[PDB]
């Protein structure tokens, strides 16, 4: 998703 | 006034942040709860109390004084449970302008995390490393260092 | 070596325990989890990181070594990631006695506490203040006081 | 539930 804590 | 903290309850997003402060050092502790509960306080209070020396807490209302689970922790983790009276007024403007830092990092990273919780220990992480100079990480271990000597 | 920690994970009720240990103090923080995933990792490191200076980690496997979500979250805290090889054979069976002094503390709380977590915080408060005579909780303290100063 | 975590 593009986040630290969800890169996707 | 090395074991002495102070908690502070304050609200963003439809969530609670529950926040410990060494009132000495500045230096706090947090964690992200859907409400703020009596058994949530005090499972905060039991992880804080094994991470430093806790002798003292200033809880942050009276629903958490008078609860008996958040005692029940404090008696277990031998802290002393005391009430929060601003009988010196700084401590309510100290509180309040914390809060309003706080919330202020928190929208400066809000957009690197998916989560508030993660937003939310990034600002612990920044306001604990802030030189303002020493930081609060650095006063609080240097507090309680001299302490133990 | 102030800076310097190291993780581990341990399971117990199909459950998992994540612990991170400063090596020069045998101080230590812990969580559980459901599994140990990347994700759960790199969120307990910044947590780590924003509470004391933390440096070095040496991750507990290659699974959190190679995460790039962990990789991610040392990068943000500041945190230089390293592997976990027992080039000095000591440090397995320090590890591995940690883990069994941890077990049975939490054997002799279970009964006080309705939910793992609470056990697993309890045993993190009985290791970290107890006497061996200074505590481990002491030494970490001192240590980083003495390289501050 | 009688526990530190649980009183009732
Ligand atoms: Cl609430
Ligand atoms: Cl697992």
């Amino acid at each position: 998703a593009r986040k630290i804590d969800n890169l996707d | 006034s090395p074991g002495i903290w102070q908690l502070d309850c304050t609200h963003l997003e439809g969530k609670v942040i529950l926040v410990a402060v060494h009132v000495a050092s500045g230096y706090i502790e947090a964690e992200v709860i859907p409400a703020e509960t009596g058994q949530e306080t005090a499972y905060f209070l039991l992880k804080l109390a094994g991470r430093w020396p806790v002798k003292t807490v200033h809880t942050d209302n009276g629903s958490n004084f008078t609860s008996t689970t958040v005692k029940a922790a404090c008696w277990w983790a031998g802290i002393k449970q005391e009430d929060g009276i601003p009988y010196n007024p700084q401590s309510q403007g100290v509180i309040e302008s914390m809060n309003k830092e706080l919330k202020k990092i928190i929208g400066q990273v809000r957009d690197q995390a998916e989560h508030l919780k993660t937003a939310v220990q990034m600002a612990v992480f920044i306001h604990n490393h802030k030189r303002k100079g020493y930081s609060a990480g650095e006063r609080i271990v240097d507090i309680i260092a001299t302490d133990i000597q």
